[PDB]
């Protein structure tokens, strides 16, 4: 919800730590276009850690 | 004598050395995302974890 996204050649890289990764706050924005995960499963992202 | 019983020592060493290598290769991840069966099951779905 930053309302401003960078270009593809100067893409931003936000670092996240010291917080609970509640991915339930993602599925209330809007019907997405693609959620093709890699290396993990879209369902089991809750109980995992990073 | 330091090693007059080397034959028995070589016998008791070859058994433990080969057995420790079997435990060593248990932590080896053969072309997988993880070597622990609990880690793969916690990250991927059954059709992808197989
Ligand atoms: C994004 O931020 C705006 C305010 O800047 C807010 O009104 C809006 O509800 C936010 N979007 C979501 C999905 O919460």
């Amino acid at each position: 919800n930053a309302t401003t996204f960078a270009s593809v050649y100067a893409w931003n890289r936000k670092r996240i730590s010291n917080c609970v990764a509640d991915y339930s706050v993602i599925y209330n924005f809007a019907p997405f276009f693609a959620f093709k995960c890699y290396g993990v499963s879209p369902t089991k992202l809750n109980d995992l850690c990073f | 004598t330091p090693s007059a019983l080397g034959k028995l020592q070589d016998v008791v060493n070859h058994n433990a050395q080969a057995l420790n290598t079997l435990v060593k290769q248990l932590s080896s991840k053969f072309g997988a995302i993880s070597s622990v069966l609990n880690d793969i099951l916690s990250r991927l779905d059954p059709p992808e974890a197989e």
